[PDB]
């Protein structure tokens, strides 16, 4: 839909060439599809909840849940683990 | 390493410190008096944890994980009418023993020895109903009798049946006893225990509770209901470091580990600024303080919950749980200001310890004055000096020996020479402990691991 739009959009602006028309046209494409990404992506990819989950688990940010973590599985660590299944 | 933790209610002080301790939870976690969650089942995402304190049976409903401990129903029925179905019937404690026979530890010691079978099969029994435990927090009420004896019971019993589990106590000390001689003598009985097994205490001297009450509070006369919510907003904020965990401490042993030095320094000095979670609680958005200023109350003699004869006092272990949008430039400069204002022990560079934690998205957001509040926990030796005394009570009563036709009964000993051997052993007890805490004051504490290897 939105290449169906700014295609009749640049047909109407194409007996100007090279024109600021076509400038501020592109400028607001440019504006509405990255808003549209970051709203896609915060939406149904949770952009910045997976940012949050990263620095949970990867830079141990949550503080609980690697304490949970190693009481859960401090067995195994002590334990030579040169065989994991 | 965090674990699930039960609350233990004993003495009629216990029994109210823990409805109002249930009740602030259920204000933070939006639980209300009915037991059933305020907020809706289907948000599943949330920053707090139940758990630990609250049992879920059913999606909306959260049991607190405690048990009531009483010998007077009364008391427990009118808690339990006023929280309908917030506590569970089946966890409510009373022995149908009647009233107690007086104030004297030998009675309450005695009415759970008798009952202990009840008491050890519900404790077992709500320890099937989870899965990860770690420990019990127990609620003395030392200044009743009874109250003292069955928490020296169920120390007694816990310190043997679970010895892989951290006890923590609370002991609430009176501020003047209409009968000195038989208060100090359950004290001091209950505090015998406590330091044979008790893994922690926190003392509640009740003159700086009347202080506080009369100082923020609007009303000059002080009722014991909203003196026990101090205590119980006080519990609530330490336990934040759980219900609310931080990215520092995340369970009740790291807490303590930073706490207790040494099994034999196990009572603690707490201290808090003015509340705001409390009844007369509008009074604080004209203070217009900033996080040094809290720190620096922290500190201050006036915000201490017990006696505080301050005569340069010895610092052991100084800690303190900041809630609230905490800025970290201001707890430099704060830890910088104190650590030019702190008395520390020469033979330990361990200076105090900051923690910041996070408020609840559901509590009431105050004003930008009073909108961050701390609590303050610092190993200071002069808490012995609030036995001091009871200790004189005790040397300059036990020459005669008075009120002793009441600890006779009860107890496994009718005569009166074993209850006096018995009396003087705790009171031998409570003096090495002094000693204890008085050698600890020095450097040669230290360097005894120094003069030999
Ligand atoms: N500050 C405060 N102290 C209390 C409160 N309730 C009890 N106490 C303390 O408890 C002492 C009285 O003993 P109780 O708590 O009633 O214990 P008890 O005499 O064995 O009675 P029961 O606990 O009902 O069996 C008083 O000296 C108070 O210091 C309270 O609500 N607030």
């Amino acid at each position: 839909e939105f290449s169906k739009k700014y295609h009749v959009l640049y047909q109407s602006n194409s007996y100007r060439g090279i024109s600021t028309n076509f400038f501020e046209i592109i400028n607001d494409q440019y504006s509405e599809i990255v808003n549209h990404t970051n709203q896609i992506l915060n939406q149904k990819f949770h952009y910045r909840d997976v940012v949050f989950a990263l620095k949970n688990i990867l830079l141990m940010g949550k503080s609980d849940f690697m304490d949970a973590l190693i009481e859960k599985a401090n067995d195994i660590l002590a334990t030579p683990s040169d065989s994991l299944p | 390493m965090g674990g699930e933790i039960i609350t233990l209610q004993a003495g009629q002080c216990g029994n109210h410190v823990g409805k109002f301790l249930w009740s602030q939870l259920a204000k933070e976690h939006a639980i209300g008096t009915d037991g059933l969650s305020q907020l809706p089942d289907s948000s599943t995402e949330r920053d707090d944890d139940t758990k630990p304190f609250f049992r879920e049976n059913s999606r909306n409903k959260f049991t607190p994980r405690a048990i009531m401990m009483d010998s007077e129903p009364s008391v427990i029925a009118d808690v339990e009418n006023t929280f309908r179905g917030f506590f569970d019937p089946r966890n409510t404690w009373v022995a149908s023993d009647g009233a107690s026979a007086g104030n004297s530890w030998a009675n309450g010691y005695d009415i759970g020895t008798r009952n202990q079978d009840d008491i050890l099969n519900k404790i077992d029994k709500e320890i099937d109903s989870t899965d990860n435990f770690e420990g019990f927090q127990l609620l003395h009420s030392v200044a009743g009798g009874t109250g003292s004896g069955l928490g020296s019971n169920l120390l007694e019993a816990l310190c043997d049946r679970y010895p892989k589990k951290i006890l923590t106590t609370y002991s609430v000390f009176p501020a003047r006893s209409s009968e000195v001689v038989v208060q100090s003598y359950n004290t001091i009985l209950a505090l015998r225990r406590l330091i044979e097994d008790s893994d922690a205490t926190v003392v509640f001297d009740n003159a700086s509770l009347l202080n506080i009450s009369g100082k923020v509070f609007r009303n000059p006369n002080i009722d014991l209901q909203h003196t026990n919510q101090l205590i119980s907003t006080i519990i609530s904020s330490v336990t934040n470091s759980i219900r609310f965990p931080s990215y520092m401490y995340s369970s009740m042993s790291s807490i303590y580990s930073t706490l207790i030095p040494s099994p034999e320094l196990h009572f603690l000095s707490p201290s808090f600024t003015p509340f705001t979670s409390d009844y007369i609680h509008d009074d604080i958005a004209h203070k217009g303080h900033s996080s040094y200023d809290v720190m620096l109350d922290l500190l201050d003699p006036s915000n201490s919950l017990v006696s505080t004869a301050m005569n340069n006092p010895t610092y052991f272990n100084v800690y303190n749980t900041i809630i609230g949008n905490v800025e970290p430039r201001q707890i430099s400069r704060a830890m910088t200001k104190l650590q030019q204002r702190i008395k520390f022990p020469s033979w330990s560079s361990s200076a105090m310890h900051v923690n910041i934690g996070r408020r609840s998205p559901y509590l009431p957001l105050q004003p930008n004055e009073n909108e961050v509040s701390g609590m303050m926990l610092s190993n200071m030796s002069t808490v012995v000096n609030v036995f001091e005394n009871a200790c004189n009570t005790f040397d300059k009563v036990f020459a005669k020996g008075a009120f002793l036709n009441n600890y006779n009964v009860g107890d496994l000993f009718q005569s009166m020479q074993n209850v006096q051997d018995e009396f003087a052993e705790s009171r031998e007890v409570v003096q090495s402990l002094m000693e204890d805490y008085v050698a600890a004051e020095q450097d040669s504490y230290l360097d005894d691991v120094l003069v030999d290897d």
